[PDB]
RNA sequence: CCAAGUCUCUU
RNA sequence: GAGACUUGG
């Protein structure tokens, strides 16, 4: 393998390529879930069988 | 008590092997010297008299099953992290409409997933009683 | 990816997973650095396997 | 440990004067029961080449070894060697002149 | 509502850095200094506090080696842990922690000890 | 009783 | 961990 390793190169290389800030948004998790769920839970395992 | 602090931390109170396993070898010797099987179950009555009397009226099953089978607590449990030979465990759960986090620790993942699940037990214990 | 200037970059992260995928994101940071040292301060004369 | 000691103190005297500051390059190996690599007491460093594999490549010019490189170690042909605690040996003093 | 990513692993390390400090009663790398240099972490400390103790420990209004020893702890604004360990000595051997964010522990026996940490504090001022 | 290194092998 | 081996003290 080869690769740039100037300062200067680095510089150079850095006008195409650039370092993206990058952030980490979370969220709330919640594992309540509805009827209907369950409805079409029971259908798909009704049609399964 | 435990002091105060920011978040809910618990372990293992690690139980060595020894005195249960010196516990049966007393039971096996009280057995060889009396060879009387009555006289063997008498003593480990006697010994027992208060754990049957509590398990009876309550019987412990595996705590993890007890957080999960329990109405309103609703554990989660997140994935299992390491640094050097801590590995950590955190469980999200909810009591009284109030969502309560609770971590726990210990040498590998399943020490540290029972102590996070003991330690939601005793919060969840302490809001009932 | 997010190759232009003063790019931003957003992580969906479940709160639960929050810190696993920390440690993963910088583990991967921790192995970037390593591959460039190890392309920069290593020198062969051979320069073939 | 004399040879950890002494190769801190020829990185210190090395950033101390200005003619050698730039042409010596010390680096330190010993047997087993590796003393540590580091002085900074965090867990874990992120260099990872060896110091063997250093003077072979020549990244490192300045050895500081005890009676370790002596036997076996293949190393490329050395300009000088400086046996900095007495002779002892005769086989030893064959292999190091070697 | 922004959420960077330094702050997250900042409290990651934190949280296992108090788990450690609980459970083994701190001795974890809590002071910032280098190693090397950490030693001199006792001067870095407050300067008013310092020329405090300096009076204290040149004082000899004390009557006991024991009055001045917390004398000092007392100007210097720490609380050493004092504990005896089991020892074969016929005198009590006395083991005392500074409990400070630098893991200071020494031990010796109860005659000396209270001098120890004298002879200790009158190097480690400087 | 002391060092060094080695080796099998423990963290 | 156990040690083992070589060399020397």
């Amino acid at each position: 393998i080869i690769t740039v390793s100037d300062t200067k190169e680095m510089e150079n290389v850095m006008l195409y390529a650039t370092k993206p800030t990058e952030v980490m948004v979370s969220f709330p998790h919640q594992e309540q879930v509805l009827t209907v769920t369950r409805l079409i839970s029971a259908e798909i395992e009704k049609f399964y069988v | 008590v435990p002091p105060k602090g920011e978040f809910n931390m618990s372990t293992n109170v690690d139980v060595p092997k020894a005195l249960g396993d010196v516990l049966e070898a007393l039971i096996a010797a009280v057995y060889l010297d009396c060879r009387d099987l009555q006289r063997t179950w008498e003593v480990i009555f006697n010994l027992f008299e208060p754990e049957l009397q509590e398990f009876t009226r309550k019987v412990p099953i595996n705590h993890i099953r007890q957080l999960v089978e329990h109405k309103h607590a609703k554990p989660v449990f997140s994935s299992p992290i390491v640094e050097g030979e801590t590995v950590m465990v955190s469980c999200q759960f909810t009591c009284m409409e109030k969502t309560i986090k609770v971590y726990g620790f210990g040498s590998n993942k399943d020490q540290a997933k029972l102590s996070a699940a003991k330690h939601a037990l005793q919060q969840l214990s302490k809001c009932d009683a | 990816r997010a190759r232009t200037t003063e790019a931003k970059f957003v992580l969906f992260t479940a709160d639960k997973e929050r810190e696993k995928t920390i440690q993963q994101i910088y583990q991967y940071r921790k192995a970037h650095n390593d591959i460039a040292e190890y392309l920069k301060d290593r020198v062969l004369e051979k320069t073939e396997p | 440990y004399t040879c950890k000691c002494i190769y801190g103190l020829l990185l210190n005297y090395i950033q101390s004067t200005p003619e050698l500051r730039n042409v010596l390059t010390p680096q330190f190996m010993v047997g087993r029961n590796n003393i540590s690599p580091d002085f900074e007491s965090v867990l874990e460093r992120k260099w990872q080449k060896s110091a063997i594999q250093q003077f072979r490549d020549g990244n490192a010019n300045l050895m500081i070894c005890s009676s370790v490189l002596e036997e076996g170690i293949d190393v490329q042909a050395c300009n000088h060697v400086f046996i900095l605690d007495p002779v002892k040996t005769f086989n030893m003093y064959v292999q190091s002149k070697g | 509502m922004e959420e960077s990513m330094e702050e997250l692993e900042a409290l990651r390390r934190k949280k296992f850095t108090t788990y450690w400090e609980l459970k083994e009663a701190g001795s974890v790398d809590h002071t910032g200094m280098r190693l090397c240099d950490r030693h001199n972490y006792f001067k870095n400390f407050y300067p008013t506090l310092k020329k405090e103790a300096i009076e204290a420990i040149n004082s000899d209004e004390y009557e006991s080696s024991k009055d001045k020893a917390m004398d000092v702890m007392s100007s210097l604004k720490i609380t050493p842990k004092i504990s005896e360990v089991e020892s074969s000595s016929l005198v009590p051997l006395l083991s005392v922690e500074l409990n400070c964010a630098f893991d200071v522990v020494l031990m010796a026996k109860e005659t000396d000890i209270y001098d120890h940490i004298i002879d200790y504090f009158r190097t480690m001022l400087i």
